[PDB]
């Protein structure tokens, strides 16, 4: 089966360049037939650019003219993208669209890349803040883990023992780009006493492990 | 550029009986030579974005054959015989005809269910948690149904903005409802100037929103 | 081979070699083309042909021959012949006297992705100008012309392998020395077809003769014939020998003009240096 | 599935290239006839041949083959080998090697419509008889006679091509841009003239073709060097006799019977040159 | 698939300086094993071997590489001869024109080095494997009785070599070198005798007496002849540079 | 265009271009033989050959190539390749060294009546002895 493999994803700043590459196994692709979409964070799809036969050059969207810049190479079956003089709204999830036999005047994508995340961000890695929530007939109860950066936190409740009622909500960005979740669990009022509850958040680029009792 | 929308937002639906999406164009696509230039995605959760219909009419290799599409010059419709679970996801329109080509704002698709109530519960700030110089107010929405809820938060009657965040929790396979928490930020000074602080939670099917709050 | 046996059977079942190749009319069959100039076997100046022997690399993607290695028992490429297949009717605009389009139908290496690739060999006979004012020390840029003759750029495209042909597994020429070659991809839209461009890639070699063969057998004579020319001058009235002199080396220049005629080609597109060099020593006798 | 392949079994699965597009036997098919000149290669004055690379437009209808491009998915065009269609079979009748045909059997392209287009190139060795009164100076009247090997005028007939504009093209289309001119030879005219003959009742069936003139100039720059200048001076020198003294040492018979030898020698090298 | 390449050289037609190409007219013998093609004699009445139309089986698609004329097949197709045991042997006959870099220099005294590469044109080095053929004797095979030996040229080495390929496409080749060797006693005989006679009279005209007023008519009549001789070489010297 | 179908494939569905075309096999087939001189190319002296280009024009009947115009859309006559029909094989017996038969297979004028009339193009090289007195 055709398999199309992006680059991994990368952590950059603003005003840098990123190039993301989109390597094709299982079948034989050329010159045109290439598009990037890119998918930011809670918004829809949108077009950046591709090659088609009817210009024989790479045509991009008015946002990405002079930052963008889109090749093909036939030989080693594979496309790349690079992207120049990154902002913050910049960040999202780029994929590769590719066709094997190109449309004259238009676009298909039949095999699409797994997506890349690009994150373009000022700030520095930063561990995790975990303060307790405690319940103002049953109590939910969680932990919120705010002051984060780089993406991803994982939480686990009872040293990964309790996993009914376990909600991890996405990770959400604030104004100086510091991410913040938190993770809840609904629980019978009368366990409170009888039950003791515990959320560990590990962060994996720094190792941390931190265990932060809960009380009422 | 040509301005792409979509109906509706959200649909419910149900295994075992058809179901229906539209598109529609501010421009007709209608090419020179007889075909117009409509192409459908589905973007799984988590997954990468797979074609349904190019051109508005044609099935891609690999496509069940329950995807079926169809149109005219502006207006466009897809249909499915009959839906399976593996079918949820965000449906895209896109425009293939004029650069800069164009996806749609994307149409949610969701497991219908039996409407359940929102389960509210509330979290305060700690005592402890404005010595770090920071003020978080979480209340949370649990096991609700349909994702569509707006929450404002009123401080004496005086809405705010641009001081509110939103995450909701995607589709769990199982309960198949929805969980969301709305998070305040404030500084420590304006934490001072008010005394109550209370979210509202409204659903159409409710008499009246429901309203909480607390001791301060 | 009974695995590959089967899966010809199998690809060549209901084949056809008349349509496109392409899952979808509307889609565009892209042909990579390389040209390796493989020797330069003569440059005719009178007729303005360059022959040359060559090989015409051609790629493509063919989607109704494809297959699962794990269905065949790992095999993962083959070779048939190429009469049975679609191919680009790739031709020569600029033939003079040889083959139009290709003749020698060799195999083509098929994968299981669907990719083609087809070599076959060449003999191009191609027209280009000849401009013989420093003959023999002439410079001579002769371009191939290469595109889909009954197939526009619309359904078929065409694109070079490389920006220069191959001259890796190129003879040394022992008239003619290669000074530079590239490969240039053109486009031409006529405002009746604005949407079926015509493309085209043509090959061109920018190409030096090596004078000595024409500097030892011509100018040299000639060379002795003007040095001789003057001794008249020296050679005493009384010696009754003075027209002897002269007229005899006449009729050798005379003579030469035999192994001129057989030597050099005979054209009137402009006067040679050597045919300049020719009439400057007779009007000089 | 390709809708070519499609388009491709609908007009062929019953169709036969052997008989002509009519839909009664006394019908008459109409060949839109264009003949275009790549290159002139050369003029063989010995051998009486003209070696040129042409590629002949014809044009025509076949109502078997008309189709609609909406039913079709939009398709304006097809090309299909020209062994599977019906062809009017056009020669060059006053070929001298044997060759009547053409050099390459390109596709044929079907448009909608029943228009069938095809576009051979072809290389034509062809009898030229050389004027040889004025040579080197002199000028050829070179024909290019095309014609059906098979069909009479009554079954097949020839008119001429037009050009965007409409205007008819009755002569030999030539392309600037791409056009090299040959190095001895000149294009000056080159008319179209298609000729009806045979056609009285006591000839019984007409027959037609249609002629091309070529009207070539040498240009005689090659043998105005090598050849005419050189004799003429050679010639001239025995005048120079007539100054010299009637003495032992005067070789007054010396540079006329030279210039008789030097004649001689210039006559075996004309005599590979001039026709025969 | 083991192909055993040799080579029968019926006759060294010519070898073209003006064009740079040898003539030979050659038997070619290939061998090489086809497993489908395998019987057993006991239970076929004991036939143990068949001949058969080259066209019906598979052959490998050796050509010779560094042909001049553009022409890469065999002569005559003829037919294949097909062991028991699925051993299949092909002798077709070939005339070939193949490439030769004149080496110009001593000519006609002169030796040249003309090669014929034989080789798979499609099947690579991982599908075709070429060998040289024997039955080492790695030469070019000559029947003594029945060659059709050439009078302008001696045969000196008649070598054969098998070539790997550099260091996928890779493809061996089968190379048959021919040293010959020219014969000059034409070009002694036209050329050089007559040279020598006019360069002994062009050194006999300083005994000529001045008085005679003879001088100039002989040197002059040498230098003419050195031309007639000229314009004899220019149809048979090589024309590279 | 389906009348000529159909009769051509009624003609040739048991013909056979090996037999002579005769109702009974002691018959004599007529072969009526023209020549048309087109071009005179060339005489060679040296090796006493005489090319020229020529039209040999010939005309029989075949019997099992007949049929009524009236069953077929009042289709009188039809062309057929020469290659799906019986022949005579005329062959040039002086032949020097050219094609010793015809070799260009154009198509045949066959009339309803059987009548087939065959006009290929040949270029003959023939051995003439010259008289060089
Ligand atoms: C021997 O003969 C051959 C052909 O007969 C000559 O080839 C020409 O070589 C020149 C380069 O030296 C070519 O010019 C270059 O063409 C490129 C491609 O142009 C095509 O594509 C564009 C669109 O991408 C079309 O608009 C165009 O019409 C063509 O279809 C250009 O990309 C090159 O651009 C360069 O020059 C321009 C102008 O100066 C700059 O603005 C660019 O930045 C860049 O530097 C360039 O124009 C030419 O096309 C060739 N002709 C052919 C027919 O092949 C050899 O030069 C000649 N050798 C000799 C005499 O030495
Ligand atoms: C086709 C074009 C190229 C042809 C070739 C080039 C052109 C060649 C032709 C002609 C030109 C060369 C002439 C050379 C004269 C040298 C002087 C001379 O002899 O003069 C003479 C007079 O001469 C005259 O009376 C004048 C002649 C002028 C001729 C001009 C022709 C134009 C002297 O006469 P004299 O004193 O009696 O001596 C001679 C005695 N004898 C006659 C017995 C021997
Ligand atoms: C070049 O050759 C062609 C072909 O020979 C010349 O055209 C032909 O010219 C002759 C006249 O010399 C035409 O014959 C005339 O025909 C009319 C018919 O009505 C008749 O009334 C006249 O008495 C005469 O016989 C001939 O038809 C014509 N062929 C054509 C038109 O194809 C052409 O003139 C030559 N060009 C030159 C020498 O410039
Ligand atoms: C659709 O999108 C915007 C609407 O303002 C505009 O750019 C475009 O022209 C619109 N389509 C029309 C009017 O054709
Ligand atoms: C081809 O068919 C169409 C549709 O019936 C018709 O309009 C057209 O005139 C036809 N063309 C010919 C050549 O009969």
């Amino acid at each position: 089966q055709v398999q199309l493999v992006q680059s991994g994803a990368e952590m950059k700043k603003p005003g840098s360049s990123v190039k993301v590459s989109c390597k094709a196994s299982g079948g034989s692709f050329g010159s045109y037939g290439i598009d990037w979409v890119r998918q930011a964070p809670g918004q829809g799809l949108e077009w950046m650019g591709g090659i088609m036969p009817k210009f024989d050059a790479p045509k991009y969207a008015e946002k990405f003219q002079g930052r963008l810049t889109i090749t093909a190479d036939r030989a080693t079956n594979t496309a790349y993208m690079e992207l120049s003089s990154l902002r913050f709204e910049d960040t999202a999830i780029y994929y590769c669209a590719r066709d094997e036999q190109p449309f004259y005047d238009s676009w298909r994508g039949l095999y699409w890349g797994q997506g890349t995340l690009v994150t373009v961000s000022s700030a520095s890695t930063k561990g995790p803040s975990v303060f307790p929530l405690a319940p103002s007939g049953t109590a939910a109860l969680g932990c919120l883990v705010k002051d984060y950066f780089p993406e991803p936190v994982t939480v686990s409740w009872n040293s990964g023992a309790l996993t009914s009622g376990v909600h991890t909500f996405p990770a959400v960005l604030q104004s100086s780009g510091l991410y913040s979740l938190s993770s809840v669990v609904t629980v019978p009022s009368s366990s409170l006493g009888t039950q003791t509850y515990i959320c560990n958040v590990n962060h994996k680029p720094s190792n941390t492990k931190v265990d932060k009792k809960v009380e009422p | 550029d040509i301005v792409m929308t979509q109906s509706p937002l959200s649909l419910p639906v149900t295994p075992g009986e058809p179901a229906s999406i539209s598109c529609r164009s501010n421009q007709s696509l209608l090419h020179t030579k007889g075909y117009k230039y409509l192409n459908w995605y589905l973007q799984r959760p988590g997954q990468s974005p797979q074609v349904l219909i190019y051109f508005a009419s044609n099935r891609a290799p690999g496509v069940p054959d329950r995807f079926s599409g169809s149109g005219s010059g502006t207006d466009f419709t897809l249909k499915i015989s009959r839906v399976e679970a593996e079918d949820v996801g965000v449906y895209y329109c896109m425009q293939g005809l004029q650069i800069p080509f164009t996806f749609g704002p994307g149409t949610k698709v969701d497991i219908k269910r039996t409407v359940a109530a929102p389960s509210v519960f509330i979290f305060p700030p700690s005592d402890e948690q404005l010595k770090s110089g920071t003020a978080s107010v979480v209340c949370l929405l649990n096991n609700f149904y349909p994702r569509e809820a707006k929450v404002q938060w009123k401080v004496d009657n005086a809405l705010q903005s641009g001081n509110s965040q939103e995450s909701v929790t995607e589709q769990d396979s199982k309960d198949s409802t929805y969980s969301l928490s709305s998070t305040l930020t404030l500084s420590k000074a304006d934490y001072e100037k008010h005394k109550v602080y209370a979210c509202e939670v409204t659903h159409q099917g409710l008499s009246s929103p429901v309203t909480k709050s607390f001791n301060r | 081979s009974e695995h590959e046996t089967r899966l010809v059977a199998k690809l060549f079942k209901d084949y056809s070699s008349v349509v496109r190749p392409v899952e979808d009319h509307r889609q565009v069959v892209e042909v990579t083309v390389g040209l390796q100039l493989i020797q330069l076997i003569n440059v005719d100046e009178v007729n303005q042909i360059v022959t040359t022997n060559v090989r015409l690399k051609q790629q493509w993607v063919d989607y109704n021959l494809k297959w699962n290695p794990d269905d065949y028992g790992g095999v993962k490429k083959i070779h048939i012949p190429s009469e049975k297949i679609w191919r680009p009717d790739l031709v020569l605009y600029n033939n003079a006297d040889g083959d139009f389009a290709i003749v020698k139908f060799t195999k083509v290496l098929l994968q299981y992705t669907g990719h083609i690739t087809w070599t076959p060999p060449a003999i191009f006979k191609s027209y280009c100008e000849i401009i013989v004012t420093h003959f023999p020390f002439d410079e001579q840029n002769c371009s191939m012309k290469l595109g889909t003759w009954t197939y526009d750029g619309s359904v078929v495209a065409i694109n070079p392998e490389s920006d220069q042909p191959d001259l890796s597994n190129f003879m040394e020429s022992g008239e003619w020395v290669i000074k530079e070659s590239r490969g240039w991809k053109h486009s031409v839209t006529y405002s009746c077809c604005p949407d079926t461009p015509y493309l085209d890639i043509t090959y061109h070699f920018v190409m030096q003769r090596l004078p000595l063969y024409f500097i030892v057998n011509v100018i040299i004579p000639c060379l002795l014939f003007s040095f001789l020319t003057g001794l008249v001058f020296y050679l005493p009235t009384d010696s009754g020998e003075k027209m002897t002199l002269s007229i005899s080396v006449l009729l050798s220049l005379t003579v030469f003009l035999l192994v001129i005629v057989e030597l050099i080609p005979s054209t009137s597109s402009a006067v040679p240096l050597i045919g300049k060099y020719m009439l400057f020593t007779m009007v000089f006798v | 599935k390709n809708e070519e392949l499609r388009l491709y079994h609908h007009l062929f699965n019953n169709y036969d290239p052997g008989s002509r597009p009519v839909r009664e036997p006394e019908d008459t098919v109409t060949i839109s006839l264009k003949v275009t000149l790549t290159n002139l290669i050369s003029l063989n004055e010995k051998e009486e041949t003209l070696t040129t690379s042409v590629w002949i437009g014809i044009d025509w209808q076949d109502y078997r083959l008309n189709y609609s491009k909406d039913d079709f998915g939009g398709i304006e065009t097809l090309r299909v080998p020209s062994e599977l269609v019906w062809l009017p079979e056009i020669v060059l009748e006053n070929n001298i090697d044997g060759q009547f045909g053409v050099a390459y059997d390109a596709n044929v392209l079907v448009y909608e419509g029943g228009s069938v287009t095809w576009l051979p190139p072809a290389i034509y060795r062809s009898v030229c008889a050389v004027e040889v009164t004025y040579f080197p100076f002199d000028w050829q009247n070179c024909s290019l006679i095309f014609r059906s090997q098979t069909y009479n005028a009554e079954e097949v007939e020839f008119t001429f091509a037009v050009d965007n504009d409409g205007k008819t093209i009755n002569k030999i289309d030539i392309d600037t841009e791409a056009y090299t001119e040959n190095g001895e030879w000149a294009i000056d005219f080159c008319p179209g003239v298609i000729r009806r003959h045979h056609g009285g009742a006591t000839d019984g069936p007409g027959e037609t073709d249609v002629i091309y003139s070529l009207i070539i100039r040498r240009k005689p720059l090659f043998y105005v060097i090598n050849i005419i200048v050189p004799c003429v001076l050679i010639s001239g020198l025995v005048l120079l006799a007539y100054f010299l003294p009637a003495q032992a040492g005067g070789q007054k018979c010396t540079v006329s019977i030279n210039v008789l030898l030097a004649q001689t020698v210039f006559l075996f090298l004309i005599a590979q040159k001039i026709p025969e | 698939v083991r192909v055993s390449v040799g080579l029968i050289l019926a006759q060294l037609i010519s070898l073209n300086e003006k064009d740079e190409e040898m003539s030979t007219k050659v038997y070619l013998d290939l061998e090489w094993t086809d497993y489908r093609l395998s019987w057993d004699p006991a239970e076929h009445d004991g036939i143990d071997s068949l001949r058969i139309t080259a066209e019906s089986v598979w052959l490998p698609d050796v050509v010779l590489l560094n042909n001049n004329d553009g022409n890469f097949d065999v002569a005559l197709d003829i037919s294949v001869v097909v062991s028991s045991d699925g051993s299949v042997r092909w002798q077709p006959p070939g005339i070939y024109r193949s490439s030769c870099s004149i080496q110009v220099t001593y000519f006609p005294f002169d030796w040249q080095n003309c090669t014929m590469v034989f080789s798979s044109y499609s099947y690579d080095s991982s599908e075709v494997s070429l060998q040289t053929g024997l039955g080492g004797h790695q030469e070019i095979h000559i029947h003594e009785g029945t060659f059709i030996e050439n009078g302008q040229w001696e045969i000196i080495h008649k070598p054969s070599r098998l070539i790997q390929p550099p260091g996928e496409g890779q493809r061996q080749e089968v190379i048959f070198y021919l040293i010959i060797r020219r014969k000059p006693l034409f070009y002694l005989v036209n050329v050089i005798a007559p040279c020598i006679l006019i360069t002994l009279l062009a050194i006999f005209v300083f005994y000529l007496p001045p008085d005679a007023g003879e001088k100039m008519g002989l040197s002059i009549f040498a230098l003419l002849t050195l031309t007639v001789f000229l314009l004899l070489l220019a149809d048979k010297v090589p024309e590279t540079s």
